[PDB]
């Protein structure tokens, strides 16, 4: 477990049914070029091995906090980067990272699901479903 | 005074992205800033203080919380702000915003921090 596809997550997407929010963790200047839409910047620049989410959290503009602290009202939280999938959180990586200060270390607001990584990140989505990225 | 001459050699700043404040920057960020208050000519009499009062610990009421930003970031159009120099952050000095409240503004100023959108009038 622990994945989405990218044809997964724009069903969920277009179906306004299941609450959501999706983290990028990629740089802050590859999100400002592009994203997908309503998506939260959790940048690579405010992620190493070891943080907590509160250390996350204080790294964050104001606007980004205020999902970050409403993490835990929603269903699903799906992380993405470049390239990686579900096989590829490894120990150091910044996904790997970002999920266990979701979802294993302390943290006063607990997930109501283990988040769900992007197979193929946003590379994969940019080529499959451009209409639902920032710039056109 | 050595203070109304150092603000009077700040340029006014306008804020873009209220919604990029850096509230709780950390220790790193904050000797970057405090260098560049210091390099500026700010006087030893209030750089201390400016510095202390760029994190939401130290600030206002009227600033205090996430919750009180967002309520209140259409005020915050009327503060009188100087941008330091060569970075994303401005100067909130009492003196210049007296217009302000003393919940949005307390003696010798405050300073705030964002990611971006800061700009010169």
């Amino acid at each position: 477990s622990g994945a989405i596809t990218a044809k997964e997550l724009y069903t969920m997407m277009t179906d306004k049914n299941i609450s959501l929010i999706i983290m990028d963790a990629r740089r802050m200047q590859d999100y400002q070029d592009s994203c997908i839409l309503h998506s939260l910047s959790v940048p690579e620049e405010a992620i190493s091995p070891g943080v907590t989410a509160s250390w996350i959290e204080a790294h964050l503009p104001d606007d980004s906090k205020d999902t970050w602290k409403k993490r835990g009202n929603v269903e699903y939280v799906v992380l993405l980067d470049w390239f990686s999938s579900a096989k590829d959180l490894q120990i150091g990586t910044t996904l790997r990272s970002l999920k266990d200060a979701l979802f294993k270390w302390e943290s006063k607001t607990v997930l109501r699901n283990e988040p769900l990584v992007l197979e193929g990140g946003y590379e994969n989505w940019l080529l499959c479903y451009p209409q639902y990225t920032t710039n056109a | 005074n050595e203070i109304l001459e150092w603000v009077n050699s700040l340029q006014p700043a306008r804020v873009t992205r209220w919604g990029g404040m850096i509230s709780t920057p950390d220790a790193v960020l904050q000797a970057v800033i405090k260098r560049s208050l210091v390099e500026s000519g700010c006087p030893a009499s209030i750089v201390n203080e400016l510095i202390e009062n760029a994190h939401e610990r130290s600030w206002p009421q009227g600033l205090a919380t996430l919750e009180t930003r967002q309520m209140n970031r259409r005020y915050y159009e009327n503060y009188v702000a100087k941008r330091i120099p060569g970075k994303q952050a401005v100067v909130v000095m009492a003196c210049e915003n007296q217009h302000m409240g003393d919940d949005m503004v307390q003696e010798p100023g405050l300073v705030m921090i964002f990611a971006h959108g800061v700009e010169e009038i």
